[PDB]
């Protein structure tokens, strides 16, 4: 700037010290914070965090928490806690099934789960995604294709 | 943090340093104050104006 | 597993050309010199200083963009994934390293690009030891003499059907190479779950392609015909890398090179389907010119 | 050898009194200092610069 | 098995900088651009006032990019820049002494050095997460304290996994108080549709006495070498608190016949122990005696 130049300086040099540097922003630390990425380059960060399912229809508050908690979801796939948070944009946590609620030794299929999801914000559609959105959390052969839903 | 000093004891540190380094006949009016790190309401003296 | 480093470049800072950077500096300069601007002030030495300054942040908007490429896994080059893979527990290993059989012919070799990045992509798919769909995949890529894996389950539960495919040549993988996946999956699976290991789980049908391309009257037809297989012979080996389908359009677009005005296809009458279970193999091709 | 700046001190003036020369001694100071370049060139009253040894 | 960060090669984006190789370019970009109309390379010429801002302020932008590229790499970030890498992987910096003082001088809150955060981000991958294999059911069964190691099995494939907790307090039975203390951890740390029948024991106290009629030479060393073989028996039994638990007859012959015994007459081990994962073992004591 003007101060950077020596004290004996013209008004021409004093103006050029504000112009000839011409500083620029460096938005480089914001590329790896998902809560501070811009919306135009957000699916670049979603690839390297291995975000398995993604929709270009969510709000920005619903897009950044799906990337920030992508570590915790894949860290403990089997545990119920990750299942609670994989349904993040659909605000829904009602009930989870277990063995002893059914008395005759489980269903044939060794108790595949029929989870409960409740959505009041959106009523149109939202059914045909939930059988494949929960597919990545589901193991390959520990669970079967039986499913239950609720609107 | 930075606190505001009355800038009168720092001048006494210059009248007592310039007499032991340059003599009492030498004014302290261009000598450094080592402890300071600021000046409330900073003054302007650019080059030769 | 899809390579992201084959897309158009993202711009993190905007990349203006040389002219609109120059007039943007002049406008700021006029505001600073307001009340003092004269025709004499915009002299030839002053203007040539401003033509430098319009060029220096032309090399700084190019500096921020070229730095932001090599930080993201999209368009990162060699000797720089070691800083990124350390953040994803990815260390490069030795595939026949520098053993000097004879001392002047040194033969040093590491893992190449575009497959070590894939392991970094699968780094988060190796955390869960409770066996999701990709942990059986992402641990089976530890070997070298194979290709990637796909998981499915038709029968009764806790019976995993994994299809261990392998690219080394004509189809059938050896059974001694098949035993290495149980050495790579011993304390990574779940203990009650039990997999069956089928190398070819649906069958192999022989495929070909016959294309009669046209080139322009012009440059040489030897290097332009051969450039079609430069994007094709590595493309056929990447089809069962994801276990997915080939199309008629895959037999068109992988033959369009510089000097093509129309192409043609005769080998399928209708397109075939290849699911995540169903796969096939291509024996031998013959792509010539019609001219 | 960490030293504390004042609110008008500048980088090339400081490490000339410390080192005695400025060839390869300023950008090495910006190298071995986290977030120093991000801070504005007229330094704040109480930033800490750790000057490395053997310039 | 983590790789140390001190053995990595230097990367591409980090550049050693020079003021001269920027400033001598700005000479060689302006001198050709004037076509010989400017030729005063004296420092007092006011073009060299301005080319030393365009070589210093550009060098500050080159250093911001190098500082920001190091701040997103695990082997170079420090300060509040490992906070953003740590918050993404759910890793926080510890608290040695708390923040608030009770006295008039403010006690500073000590924090672990930034050379140990690169340990904790790198150990955030290879970490106990879920009881998948045989080696992870037991490590998630380490909530209590009065207990030695354990092993798991599964007699059917599709539904049931069996975990047989043994705790060495007395005879090696599991108390009923720690039966529910295991089940609190397991529900949230295991695969959801497991039939984890966690019962205290398939079989607990299986009393394995031992007796050995030691035959020695009556010389001077017969007091020192007899107690050395008994010490080799103690750490063996302490190594048999296990589910591998291979109590034998001929394996105890080798231990006894190390250096100097002539022979031994074993009474209580007469046959080999049949081995399954489900049962356990225990040794209540022995009756050692001299041959004469």
């Amino acid at each position: 700037s003007s101060r950077l130049l020596p004290p004996n300086r013209s008004s021409l040099e004093r103006s050029l010290g504000d112009v000839l540097p011409a500083e620029l922003p460096v938005p480089l630390r914001e590329l790896h914070d998902p809560a501070r990425c811009e919306a135009a380059l957000l699916p670049y960060l979603a690839w390297t965090r291995s975000v398995d399912r993604w929709d270009p229809d969510w709000s920005d508050e619903a897009k950044r928490n799906a990337v920030a908690t992508s570590f915790v979801l894949h860290q403990r796939k089997g545990t119920l806690t990750a299942l609670r948070q994989v349904v993040e944009p659909i605000g829904a946590l009602s009930e989870v099934t277990e063995w002893w609620q059914r008395s005759p030794t489980g269903v044939p299929g060794t108790f595949e789960i029929t989870v409960d999801v409740s959505d009041r914000g959106i009523d149109e559609g939202t059914v045909l995604e939930l059988e494949r959105l929960l597919d990545d959390v589901r193991p390959v052969s520990r669970h079967l294709t039986r499913l239950d839903l609720r609107i | 943090a930075a606190r505001n000093a009355p800038a009168s004891a720092y001048a006494a540190g210059l009248f007592a340093w310039t007499d032991a380094e340059y003599g009492f006949w030498s004014s302290p009016s261009n000598k450094e104050i080592k402890g300071v790190t600021g000046t409330s309401r900073p003054v302007e003296f650019l080059d030769g104006d | 597993i899809i390579d992201l480093s084959q897309l158009p470049e993202p711009e993190v800072i905007e990349n203006l050309d040389f002219e609109t950077i120059y007039q943007e500096l002049l406008g700021d300069f006029r505001e600073a010199m307001a009340g003092e601007w004269t025709a004499e002030v915009e002299s030839d030495p002053v203007l040539k200083l401003l033509q430098l300054a319009a060029y220096r942040e032309l090399l700084l908007r190019a500096r921020i963009n070229d730095a932001a490429r090599a930080v993201m896994l999209a368009y990162a080059s060699g000797a720089d994934l070691d800083q990124i893979g350390a953040g994803f527990n990815v260390q490069r290993l030795l595939i026949r390293p520098a053993q000097p059989e004879a001392v002047p012919p040194v033969e040093a070799q590491y893992e190449s690009d575009k497959s070590l990045r894939n392991r970094i992509q699968l780094a988060f798919e190796q955390l869960s030891v409770a066996g999701p769909r990709n942990a059986y995949i992402a641990h089976a890529l530890g070997a070298d003499g194979r290709v990637a894996d796909a998981s499915a389950t038709s029968p009764a539960p806790c019976e995993v059907l994994i299809s261990v495919l392998g690219v080394e040549g004509n189809g059938q993988a050896p059974e001694a190479v098949l035993q290495a996946v149980r050495l790579a999956l011993n304390a990574e699976d779940v203990r009650p779950v039990a997999d069956r290991v089928t190398v070819r789980s649906a069958g192999i049908v022989p495929y070909q392609v016959k294309a009669q391309l046209y080139l322009f009257p012009g440059p040489e037809a030897e290097l332009i015909r051969a450039a079609a297989e430069a994007s094709l012979r590595d493309y056929i080996s990447a089809q069962r890398r994801l276990g997915r389908d080939i199309r008629r359009s895959a037999l068109f677009a992988t033959l369009h090179v510089e000097g093509v005005q129309r192409v043609e296809l005769q080998e399928p009458a209708a397109d075939v389907v290849l699911d995540e279970t169903q796969a096939a193999y291509c024996t031998g091709y013959a792509i010539t010119l019609g001219g | 050898t960490t030293c504390r700046t004042a609110d008008g001190d500048m980088l090339d003036s400081l490490c000339y009194h410390v080192y005695g020369h400025l060839l390869g001694c300023v950008e090495a100071t910006l190298d071995a200092n986290p977030g120093l370049a991000d801070e504005q060139q007229p330094f704040r009253a109480g930033l800490l610069i750790s000057f490395p040894d053997m310039p």
